[PDB]
């Protein structure tokens, strides 16, 4: 009976040391899931500054014109 | 209600129940944080938002947080010519007075709204006049100088 | 006959683990 | 000593279990890791678009320098006279 | 060969590269310039958490064998010109002053849609013969063409 009893009392302190590294494990993870978030965020910031990039081009196309058609109303004006 | 942060800068808070349109949330922000409606894109579970659809529609109750991203790009760009021939861009609004442009020139150049003097198409602007006061349409060119 | 020190819930001595929380006897 | 015997065979059982979900833990924390490789990279995305709008502003800016330098020059030719 | 890296963009899209103990940077690029003809200007490349500076070398940022870099696509290049088309549509191109017209032809091509057999480029005046680069036409910044087309 009481050899066996030797060996159960080992098997629920190897399940106390191998809980404590299962806490640690999700803990840990928990630190990294909060990084893991902004990654989403990001990914859209991005997407936001180049629409924008895109959008300030644009404007420059659209002034340059402008530009190029004065340069058209002065190259007749040269008597 | 809800919480809002800002790229890992500041965190805010709002009421709004939550059958409440984007704009007029953005609204209670540009109250808040006065950064133009315009100037703000606002993100939760990864995707952007857009103005007819509302709190409602993307299903956000309580507690809920809120990324905030800063846009570069105003509605409104105009321009700052001056003497030296050195030149600036402000982004802004139509409802903006002087006294409040001015601050911004301020805030980039660090030249004080007391001496800075504005003039557009012959004629020298006074404050507490906003830019659909003086006629601006949108990439005008104000002519300043200093006293 | 114990109580998981995790949610205090009286349980079986013959139970090796706790009947809600998958947590051994010293913790 | 039934019980004694049927609770050895229980307890590695669960040894077993809880060694078995300690992988998944060790794996995903792996696969975690893979992602937060990106954010590093992402932070700079973000950074050079920015300094390009930039970049691009500046050239917007100047530009309508040339185009006030025109409208002048067309304010003084247009008065001939 | 001594070695060889690999090398990403944001998405699967993998490539591999034979570079020295000790190549600059730039070098590199322009290996770039010599797999997918992406020029130096409208790329930066990144390892560890930094982006790495035109100047330098591989061994001077720790660099051993067979490791990865991460490659981003600028959104604009060194210079840019302007094409002015009869329709009273004008669009914009990127370059760099090395740059052959038949190779600036070949990105009007691919934004309108028409070939660099049936266009013709003129500056200021006078027209555009190819294989001469735009440096070789002393075509400045903001500079801009305008453009006409041809038959056969
Ligand atoms: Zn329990």
């Amino acid at each position: 009976l009481e050899d066996l009893k030797q060996q159960l009392q080992q098997a629920e302190e190897a399940l106390v040391a191998k809980q404590e590294v299962i806490d640690k494990l999700k803990e840990e993870a928990e630190q990294h899931k909060i990084v893991m978030e902004t990654v989403p965020v990001l990914k859209a910031q991005a997407d936001i500054y180049k629409a924008d990039f895109q959008a300030e081009r644009q404007a420059r196309e659209k002034l340059a014109e402008k530009k190029e058609l004065l340069q058209e109303q002065l190259e007749q004006l040269q008597r | 209600q809800i919480f809002v942060k800002t790229l890992t800068g500041k965190t805010i808070t709002l009421e709004v129940e939550p059958s409440d349109t984007i704009e007029n949330v953005k609204a209670k922000i540009q109250d808040k944080e006065g950064i133009p409606p315009d100037q703000q894109r606002l993100i939760f579970a990864g995707k952007q938002l857009e103005d007819g659809r509302t709190l409602s529609d993307y299903n956000i109750q309580k507690e809920s947080t809120l990324h905030l991203v800063l846009r570069l790009r105003g509605g409104m760009q105009i321009f700052v010519k001056t003497l030296t021939g050195k030149t600036i861009t402000l982004e802004v609004e139509p409802s903006d007075t002087i006294e409040n442009v001015k601050a911004k020139i301020q805030d980039k150049e660090g030249i004080p709204p007391d001496q800075q003097r504005l003039i557009f198409a012959g004629k020298q602007l006074e404050d507490g006049r906003t830019l659909s006061d003086y006629n601006i349409q949108k990439e005008s060119t104000l002519h300043l100088v200093l006293r | 006959r114990w109580a998981c020190q995790s949610c205090t819930f009286e349980n079986e001595a013959a139970a090796v683990l706790c009947s809600i929380c998958e947590r051994p006897r010293l913790a």
